[PDB]
C-alpha cells in the first residue's frame, strides 16, 4: 500500500475516530476511483490485459480495506457503537467490515480471478448457428418480437445453455470464497450481510407479508395473460391449467412483460401506448433518450448531466466490434466530477425507462457527492433503484408521451385507463415475483440450504412457485440458469429491486400530493413541479446519513414499505382482471405443477 | 466491503 494511503495514529476515542475517517476519506476516494476506472476500462472493453489491470486494482482495493479496517478495529472496536455522532457510527462500521480484505492474499486473487471471469464468461456468450447471436440485442430483440415459439426456444435454450452452464463451477467456488470472507465479519453467510444493509430484524417476514397482499394482483395477471397466449399458440403449447412456459413472455427471463402487450390489450381500438415505432418512425436515436430523460430532471429543478457525463458515458453497444457488459449501468468514480453511464441503448419504450432508471441512480450520486464517501450509498439499495422509475412513472402517462411528441392522440376515458394499467402492470406487477425469488435462491445458496447438487432444482422450484412459468425444455443439475440471470455472475444483488416496485409507488404518491396534483394516482406527472423536485432532493442528498425508516417518513409520512400505494395505483385494473378472469372462468394458479410444454417438431433443425 | 460498491443497474 502506498505511503500515502496508509493510516496513521488516531486517539481511542470519538475526537480520533473523526480525524480517522478524515484522513480515510482523502485516501478512499483515490482508491476507490482507479478500482472503478480499471473496472470501467474492462466493463467496456472486454480484454485479458483489462481484467488482469481490473484484478490488481480490486487487489488495492483489499490492501486499502484490510489496512483502514484493522485500524479501525484496533483503535474503536469496543467503543464506536456509542459514538455520539451518527454518521460517524455509519463511517466506522463501515469502514470496518473488510468482507473480501479477510481473505488471504491467494484467496484474494483467486475471488478476484472468480468475479472477472464470471463476468467475461457472461458477456460475451453468444448463441450460434457458423455466425453467432449476442444477448444485447440479438437474443432480446428474438424474446422480444418473435411470435415463433420454436424461435423463441432456439434463443431461450441456446443462451441459457451458453451463459449458465459454464459458469456453474465458477459460481460454487465464489460462494465458498465470499461466505468465508464475510463469517469473518461475523455473519453466519453472505447473505446474512447483504440482508443487514435494510436494518431490519425482521426484514424476512416483513417482506413475505407484502407479497401476501401482491399475489392476488400476479395471480389475476397471470391467468389473462395465459389466456391470450393460449389463443395464439393453441393447447399444444399452453396449458390454462399448469405454468407458463418461460420463453414466451417477452423477455428471456419473463421479468417484465411489456413486451406482449399487443397480444392481452384489451381495448385496441384506443391510442396505441406502446410508442417505439413512433420512436423510430421519429428518429429517435441514444442520445435524444437521455437528453429527454435530463430535461424531466431539470425541471423538477434537479440537476443536469455533468459535461463529465455526455464525454465519458457509452450509450451505444460499440461499432469497433470490441466486446463490453452491455447491460445498462451507473457509474460513481468518487471523485465527485466523473459521472457516467454505460448502455447499449437500443430504441424502444422500454429502454427509455431505463434510460430513466439509470439517471436516477447518476442523480442520487451528484446529490451526495460532497457526504463522506462511506455514505454516497442510497439510504438502502431499494432507495437507489426506485428515483428513476418514479420519474418514469410520470413520464409513461398518457398525457405526459403526448407532450414529448410521441402520442398525438389522447383520451380520458376507462378503456384507456384499463389499457395503460394493464401495460403497466405488465412492467411492474408481472416483475414481482420475480423481484422476490432471486435472492431467495441465491440466501439458500449462500446459507447451504441449496448446494450445489440442487442449484438448478432449487431455481425452479422457486420460478414455477412464484413467477408460475416452466422451462420449455428439459433441465437438469448440469444446466445453471440462475446464472444465466446477469445479477449472478455479477455479483449484484436483487432484492433492492422488490423493495424499489414497492417503493416507488409510496414515493409516487408522496411526490403527487406534493405537487399539488388532485387526480386519479396514474395519470399524475410531476413533470415541472418544483415542490416534488425539492421534496425528492431532500431524500437523495441524504445519502445513507441516516435510518431508512425516517428518510421515508420524512418523504411519504410513514417509516416502512407499505403495499397500499401501489394497489391505489393498480385498483382499477386489479379489479378488471379478476372479473374478466372469472367470467372467462380461469383458473387462478398452475394447479398442473408438473407440465412442460413438448418440443416442437423439426426442432432445432428448422431454424435456418 | 473489500471492493467498490458494485455501479448501479436495471433489474
Ligand atoms: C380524467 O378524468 C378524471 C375523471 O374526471 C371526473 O369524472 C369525469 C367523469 C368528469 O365528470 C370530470 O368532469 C370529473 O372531474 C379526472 O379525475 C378527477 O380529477 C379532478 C381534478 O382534476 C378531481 O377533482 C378534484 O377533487 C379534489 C378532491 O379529491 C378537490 O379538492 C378539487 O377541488 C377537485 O374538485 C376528481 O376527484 C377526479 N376524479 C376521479 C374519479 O379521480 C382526471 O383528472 C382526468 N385526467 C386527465 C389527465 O385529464
Ligand atoms: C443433462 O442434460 C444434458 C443435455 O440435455 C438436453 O436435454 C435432455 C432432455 C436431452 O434431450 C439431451 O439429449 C439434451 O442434450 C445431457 O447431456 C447431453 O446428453 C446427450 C444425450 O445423452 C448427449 O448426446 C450430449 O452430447 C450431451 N451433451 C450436451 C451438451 O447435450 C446430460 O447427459 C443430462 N444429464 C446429466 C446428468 O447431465
Ligand atoms: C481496449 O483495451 C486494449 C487493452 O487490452 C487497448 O489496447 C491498447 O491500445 C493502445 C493503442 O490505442 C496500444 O498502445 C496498447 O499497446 C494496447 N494494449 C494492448 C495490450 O494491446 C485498447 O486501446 C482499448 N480500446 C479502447 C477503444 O479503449
Ligand atoms: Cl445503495
Ligand atoms: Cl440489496
Ligand atoms: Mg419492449
Ligand atoms: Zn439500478
Amino acid at each position: 500500500l502506498d505511503p500515502g494511503l496508509q493510516p496513521g495514529q488516531f486517539s481511542a476515542d470519538e475526537a480520533g475516530a473523526q480525524l480517522f475517517a478524515q484522513s480515510y476519506q482523502s485516501s478512499a476516494e483515490q482508491v476507490l476511483f482507479q478500482s472503478v476506472a480499471a473496472s470501467w476500462a474492462h466493463d467496456t472493453n472486454i480484454t485479458a490485459e483489462n481484467a488482469r489491470r481490473q484484478e490488481e486494482a480490486a487487489l488495492l482495493s483489499q490492501e486499502f480495506a484490510e489496512a483502514w479496517g484493522q485500524k479501525a478495529k484496533e483503535l474503536y472496536e469496543p467503543i464506536w457503537q456509542q459514538f455520539t455522532d451518527p454518521q460517524l457510527r455509519r463511517i466506522i462500521g463501515a469502514v470496518r467490515t473488510l468482507g473480501s480484505a479477510n481473505l488471504p492474499l491467494a484467496k484474494r486473487q483467486q475471488y478476484n480471478a472468480l468475479l472477472s471471469q464470471m463476468s467475461r464468461i457472461y458477456s460475451t456468450a453468444k448463441v450460434c448457428l457458423a455466425t453467432c447471436w449476442s444477448l444485447d440485442p440479438d437474443l432480446t430483440n428474438i424474446l422480444a418480437s418473435s411470435r415463433s415459439y420454436a424461435m423463441l426456444l432456439f434463443a431461450w435454450e441456446g443462451w441459457h445453455n451458453a451463459a449458465g452452464i459454464p459458469l456453474k463451477p465458477l459460481y460454487e467456488d465464489f460462494t465458498a470464497l465470499s461466505n468465508e470472507a464475510y463469517k469473518q465479519d461475523g455473519f453466519t453467510d453472505t447473505g446474512a450481510y447483504w440482508r443487514s444493509w435494510y436494518n431490519s430484524p425482521t426484514f424476512e417476514d416483513d417482506l413475505e407479508h407484502l407479497y401476501q397482499q401482491l399475489e392476488p394482483l400476479y395471480l389475476n395477471l397471470h391467468a389473462f395473460v395465459r389466456r391470450a397466449l393460449h389463443r395464439r399458440y393453441g393447447d399444444r403449447y399452453i396449458n390454462l391449467r399448469g405454468p407458463i412456459p418461460a420463453h414466451l413472455l417477452g423477455d428471456m427471463w419473463a421479468q417484465s412483460w411489456e413486451n406482449i402487450y399487443d397480444m392481452v390489450v384489451p381495448f385496441p381500438d384506443k391510442p396505441n401506448l406502446d410508442v417505439t415505432s413512433t420512436m423510430l418512425q421519429q428518429g429517435w436515436q441514444a442520445t435524444h433518450m437521455f437528453r429527454v430523460a435530463e430535461e424531466f430532471f431539470t425541471s423538477l429543478e434537479l440537476s443536469p448531466m455533468p459535461p463529465e457525463f455526455w464525454e465519458g458515458s457509452m450509450l451505444e453497444k460499440p461499432a469497433d466490434g470490441r466486446e463490453v457488459v452491455c447491460h445498462a449501468s451507473a457509474w460513481d468514480f468518487y471523485n465527485r466530477k466523473d459521472f457516467r453511464i454505460k448502455q447499449c441503448t437500443r430504441v424502444t419504450m422500454d429502454q427509455l425507462s431505463t434510460v430513466h432508471h439509470e439517471m436516477g441512480h447518476i442523480q442520487y450520486y451528484l446529490q451526495y457527492k460532497d457526504l463522506p464517501v462511506s455514505l454516497r450509498r442510497g439510504a438502502n439499495p431499494g432507495f437507489h433503484e426506485a428515483i428513476g422509475d418514479v420519474l418514469a412513472l410520470s413520464v409513461s402517462t398518457p398525457e405526459h408521451l403526448h407532450k414529448i411528441g410521441l402520442l398525438d392522440r389522447v383520451t380520458n376515458d376507462t378503456e384507456s385507463d384499463i389499457n395503460y394499467l394493464l401495460k403497466m402492470a405488465l412492467e411492474k406487477i408481472a416483475f414481482l415475483p420475480f423481484g422476490y425469488l432471486v435472492d431467495q435462491w441465491r440466501w439458500g445458496v449462500f446459507s447451504g440450504r441449496t448446494p450445489p447438487s440442487r442449484y438448478n432444482f432449487d431455481w425452479w422450484y422457486l420460478r414455477t412457485k412464484y413467477q408460475g412459468i416452466c422451462p420449455p425444455v428439459t433441465r437438469n443439475e448440469t444446466h445453471f440458469d440462475a446464472g444465466a440471470k446477469f445479477h449472478v455472475p455479477n455479483v449484484t444483488p436483487y432484492i433492492r429491486y422488490f423493495v424499489s416496485f414497492v417503493l416507488q409507488f409510496q414515493f409516487h404518491e408522496a411526490l403527487c400530493k406534493e405537487a399539488g396534483y388532485e387526480g386519479p394516482l396514474h395519470q399524475c406527472d410531476i413533470y415541472r413541479s418544483t415542490k416534488a423536485g425539492a421534496k425528492l432532493r431532500k431524500v437523495l442528498r441524504a445519502g445513507s446519513s441516516r435510518p431508512w425508516q425516517e428518510v421515508l417518513k420524512d418523504m411519504v409520512g410513514l417509516d416502512a414499505l407499505d403495499a397500499q400505494p401501489l394497489l391505489k395505483y393498480f385498483q382499477l385494473v386489479t379489479q378488471w382482471l379478476q372479473e374478466q378472469n372469472q367470467q372467462n372462468g380461469e383458473v387462478l394458479g398452475w394447479p398442473e405443477y408438473q407440465w412442460h410444454p413438448p418440443l416442437p417438431d423439426n426442432y432445432p433443425e428448422g431454424i435456418d | 466491503q473489500g471492493l467498490p460498491p458494485r455501479p448501479k443497474i436495471p433489474p
